[PDB]
């Protein structure tokens, strides 16, 4: 398999300001990658797919950038909504897989 | 405008099997491929198994490789996953995915079902 | 004097039943009346005859057919009228919707009683009327000859084909110069048709 | 032990090679006797259609196909005329060799014009149809007219009349004059209408394919 | 005199349709299929709808390369879907295997690749204008032209980043045709039906008055 | 009528196994054997059982690429190993090159490698059913059907990074078939033994009564 | 598409200072980019295209450079009809696209 | 010197349909490919269409796609746009552009005129 590790389990940041998170690729991946947004006891959410491009619908304060095995997820301003566990993914090859997961800190 | 749901989870003793089905409405169902997704309770996350939309291609990872068994019916708009011979680590929580292909994102997850392997 | 389509002579093709007898006979579908005003007909057939006669009855009750027919059109004006027709056979005729979406059935199958042109122009199928004479066709012209006859024989991919479905072919009479008659005399000038299918078949009772 | 030479690996749109099959030992389904086949575009050419001879301005349509006469009180008068160019943008458009003439770069070839008239049993008049070679302009009136090329057609013997033009390459004029007045006895309509009909000769050839502008 | 001949008049080939894969952006789906469209561009519809009933086997060509114009060696498979078959559900399906689906595998570095397809309908000839129903969408529609599919993919085995262009080119050989039919004036609105708009255009171009030339 | 002929019924070539070398990733190997197996598919196995007996000629064909669908060029090793020789142990091993063991030596920008096996068994026609013991996980096997086992490699010297995946066509030529068998029913198990199923299916499916048709 | 982001919605600077501004590109462009001067109520004017050439008639101030996928545009003396709208684009591929537009600063 | 003119512009209700008109001199017309582009409120500028110069390639975007229609006349050096169906964003103003080719930059661009989807 090909795995996918995530640098922080842990982010702190407040509301107004700006964090970006990182992925690290086992091996090259091209530009095939997605991002996830799980919130508390929910279903985990698409967002960033595929490099930049966003799925349908999320807002554009959302925005990721990368190429090869390293890549960034930037959200521009933080919000309160914006707290939950992020995660990536590899779909450049079967079986796909997922990082490990990385949460938000918003410290008042 | 779309639901996933899926039932049949719950305790199960070693061994045993269980069928873990899901329902969707409020799209054209033949057109999507579907997918299973077993979150670990470290909440680490992994695949389960995959079908194409018409029944094509049916991918299975290398773990769960021939001991669980995957179908769909287009007329119902089911999705059924047969699962058999369960240890201690196939106890997670389930959800009901949907792609438009094999190399895209799951953009959607039914709201997933628990299942527990214990004595 | 007679225009063979294409021509040739309808022939029986070497069990499908020859009806001969009482199919062969003409027959006289009703007088259309052309005015001033008035604009094109068409028929259609094999349909005209699916409700009429002993044929109707052979083409209703069997699953395929052959046939052939032979067509004679004739336009009865004294001599102090003008005007001039065409009438051509057009094979496989395939008309079309107008947009500001399809033809209504009634369009497509008219029946015995024919149709009138919403646009007789572009004969309502999209084509040119100047150039429609590449199909055999005969000058019906009030100073002359008052009289049009053809025989078209059975043109169509497969041998047999049902009548209730595919049409063979299509018939139209276009008035392409107007008619015009001094005060008092007789306003319509009738025209009438009449059809005698040759070398029929039919078989799968 | 072969050379290449320079010209191997191109493929040529124009290439008449030959290919595989791709289904070997597939049977299509054979032939059966359907009447009208027709070998080539030159056979089209030789049957006449009817003529736009009036196309002017809102003239509506099934209207633009034939020219109209009547008693004009005047017995000299130009009653109608059009080019002869087949290929060039005008009446003959509506043609049938006028259509596939614009498939073509070159033609060649005598045509053949023939007329018709509509107006009832009883009326009678003379027209003088004169044909003008292509290196001049058309006639001032008749007088100049009747001495070049020309037919008197009558009506009430004549009831349609063929004029062939001796020749074009790759433009020429024929005219329709008045020679006498239009007579009718009483109570009876007092124009007529008179229909065109082109057509091309059995010489008539083609050269260099192009697709058109019609389109 | 032998321009004019209607073996000569369809000969030449030309392009049918341009059909793309984009396994690369947005798209990541990996394969494409092309159901058969003669009637493509209106200009080759113009010239088929002439003749009524036509009789012919064509031959295919695929130019195919990158974005780029740039042709790096890399596989694809070409099948061939005869009619009547089931298609592709996705990049790995099993029916791009099976056995009856005749494929060319070509690599993009060689030059195209060229096939010959047989005379498939069932009657005696293709019907350009079917009257009378098949059995109102229904209304002159042929159910037996049907050609087949062309499905193509991209063998290397899991998202390359390159979307890949193709261009399909057909010449027709062997026609024969029947019962002429007189060009179309009016303009085209949709592909599979006549439908002419309600706004009429003259066939010819008007002048001044009846007499003025030129 | 040409068509329902048993030499063109069993014409087509196919895909009868697709190998992977993997010297890349956490398999090191280097290295493939791949037994000769009709029965791969059981598409293609249930054509054959339709006769008992058969004697052919086959024709085999390499696709190869890497995980990219690209074809850089890199040396490989095709060898045939016939019925009754030793296979190889390593990619190293000295039976990678003997004489007797026919090699084929195909860079992959080439275009395909192909070759053509002759007869092998010595029996007079192969067995699909061979009933009785070959001297109870014997019951019913051939042992005179092997047919050699296609070992292959890349000359490349020592661990190339690149997965070198395989595709493996054949067709029958010159096939001959005796007493013929009814197809199968019954859903497949295992590879070698027809065991079926407990629970039964039905030929037919079912309708409402002995009486009403659609 | 192939999305042209600005870095900066804002940049300050005075009267004889010198300015650079970037341009980012969601994919490689090649050398294809152009930028424009849009004055505040006016049509937006070309300046440079294609990386480093100008059209015809821009003062030579201005200056630019760049490949792939990272741009920049020079000004080697800012003046007071300097201060207006910079956008860059990509003519690399149909269809075309714009940055989100830069806004210079000019503080006394 | 060069003047690009427009004209139509102004406000509208849901779904009407206005033609642009766009009229030069001061150049041959004839040897330019023309387009249109509109500048929403936010200022961010996308293209609308373009036409070649002979009329042999017109290319929308696929926002716009087979909502509007383009078209040019050589001898009134006039670029026409067809636009029907308008929706909310369809709201800004537009100008009338210049180019050499497909891939050259816009060197000229008309004064440009507004265009509002309102009630």
């Amino acid at each position: 398999d090909i795995v996918m590790t995530q640098s922080h389990k842990f982010m702190s940041t407040s509301v107004g300001d700006r964090v970006s998170i990182t992925c690290k690729a086992s091996q090259d991946v091209n530009t095939a990658v997605a991002w996830y947004q799980q919130r508390p006891g929910q279903s985990p959410k698409l967002l960033i797919y595929s490099a930049s491009y966003r799925y349908t619908g999320v807002p554009d304060r959302f925005t990721g950038s990368g190429s090869g095995t390293d890549f960034t997820f930037t959200i521009s301003s933080v919000q309160a909504e914006d707290l939950a566990v992020y995660y990536c993914q590899q779909h450049y090859t079967t079986p796909h897989t997922f990082g490990g997961g990385t949460k938000l800190e918003i410290k008042r | 405008e779309v639901q996933l749901v899926e039932s049949g989870g719950g305790l199960v003793k070693p061994g045993g099997s269980l069928k873990l089905s899901c329902a969707a409405s409020g799209f054209a169902f033949s057109t999507y491929d579907m997918s299973w997704v077993r979150q670990t309770p470290e909440k680490r996350l992994e695949l389960v198994a995959h079908i194409s939309s018409g029944g094509g291609y049916i991918y299975y990872p290398d773990t769960v490789k021939g001991r669980f068994t995957i179908s769909r019916d287009n007329a119902k708009n089911t999705l059924y996953l047969q699962m058999s011979s369960l240890k201690s680590e196939d106890t997670a929580m389930y959800y009901c995915t949907r792609q438009k292909g094999l190399y895209y994102g799951f953009d959607y997850w039914g709201q997933g079902t628990t299942l527990t392997v214990s004595s | 004097n007679i225009v063979l389509s294409y021509g040739e002579w309808p022939e029986y093709c070497p069990k499908p039943t020859r009806p001969d007898v009482s199919v062969n006979r003409f027959y006289t579908l009703s007088t259309k009346s052309w005015k001033t005003e008035s604009t094109g007909w068409y028929w259609k057939f094999p349909d005209v005859l699916n409700d009429t006669g002993v044929f109707g009855q052979n083409a209703q009750f069997h699953y395929l057919y052959r046939s052939g027919f032979c067509m004679h059109v004739q336009c009865n004006a004294s001599k102090f009228h003008q005007g001039a027709l065409l009438v051509a056979a057009i094979p496989e005729f395939v008309i079309a919707a107008s947009s500001p979406l399809y033809p209504d059935f009634a369009h497509t199958n008219p029946g015995k009683d024919g149709q009138e042109f919403r646009d007789p122009y572009v004969l309502d199928a999209g084509i040119p009327l100047s150039q429609a004479l590449v199909f055999p066709h005969q000058w019906i012209n009030l100073r002359t000859n008052n009289c049009a006859t053809i025989i078209m024989p059975y043109v169509n991919a497969l041998p047999f084909d049902s009548a209730l479905n595919h049409s063979n072919f299509g018939l139209v009479v276009i008035p392409i110069s107007p008619l015009k008659y001094c005060n008092g005399a007789t306003t319509e000038v009738p025209v009438t048709l009449t059809i005698a299918p040759l070398n029929s078949e039919f078989s799968g009772l | 032990p072969t050379e290449l030479k320079p010209g191997t690996n191109q493929f040529l749109t124009t290439d008449d090679g030959t290919s595989p099959p791709i289904l070997p030992g597939f049977e299509p389904t054979p032939l059966i006797h359907i009447p009208g086949e027709f070998t080539s575009l030159l056979d089209l050419c030789q049957i006449e259609t009817i003529l736009e001879v009036n196309n002017t301005t809102g003239t509506i349509g099934v209207s633009r196909l034939l020219i109209p006469v009547r008693a004009q009180n005047n017995v000299d008068q130009l009653c109608a005329s059009f080019q002869v160019d087949p290929g060039r943008n005008g009446p003959w458009q509506s043609t049938m060799v006028g259509q596939i003439c614009r498939y073509y770069t070159q033609w060649s070839g005598s045509l053949k014009v023939t007329f018709m008239f509509t107006g009832s049993f009883m009326a009678t008049g003379k027209m003088l149809i004169a044909y003008t070679p292509p290196g001049s302009a058309q006639p001032a009136t008749r007088e100049a007219a009747m001495l070049g090329t020309h037919i008197v057609w009558d009506f009430g013997l004549q009831s349609s009349v063929t004029l062939v033009i001796p020749w074009i390459s790759n433009t020429g004029i024929v005219t329709i004059w008045y020679q006498t007045n239009f007579v009718v006895p009483p109570d009876t309509p007092t124009e007529a209408n008179i229909i065109a009909l082109g057509a091309a000769q059995k010489n008539f050839t083609l050269k260099l394919c192009k697709d058109t502008d019609e389109i | 005199v032998n321009e004019a001949s209607v073996e000569h008049f369809y000969s030449r080939a030309g392009l049918v349709g341009v059909v793309e894969v984009k396994d690369s952006g947005t798209s990541l789906d990996g394969y494409t299929v092309w159901p058969i469209d003669v009637m493509g561009f209106v200009q080759q519809r113009r010239k088929l709808e002439l003749s009524t009933y036509m009789r012919f086997d064509a031959e295919f060509t695929f130019v195919s390369n990158l974005s780029n114009s740039t042709t790096p060696g890399m596989l694809l498979q070409y099948m061939y879907v005869p009619p009547g078959a089931p298609k592709p559900d996705g990049r790995k399906s099993y029916q791009w295997q099976t056995a009856t689906n005749p494929s060319v595998f070509a690599k993009l570095s060689d030059p195209p690749p060229q096939v010959s397809v047989p005379f498939m309908s069932p009657a005696t000839a293709y019907q350009w204008f079917y009257d009378g129903y098949p059995t109102n969408l229904q209304y002159g529609q042929c159910p037996n032209n049907m050609m087949g599919h062309f499905a193509i993919r991209t063998v290397s085995e899991s998202t390359t980043g390159k979307n890949v262009h193709v261009r399909v080119y057909m010449r027709i050989k062997h026609v024969r045709a029947w019962v002429p039919r007189p060009l179309r004036s009016q303009a085209y609105m949709v592909k599979n039906y006549p439908t002419y708009s309600q706004t009429i255009t003259n066939t010819a171009t008007d002048r001044a008055s009846i007499t003025t030339t030129d």
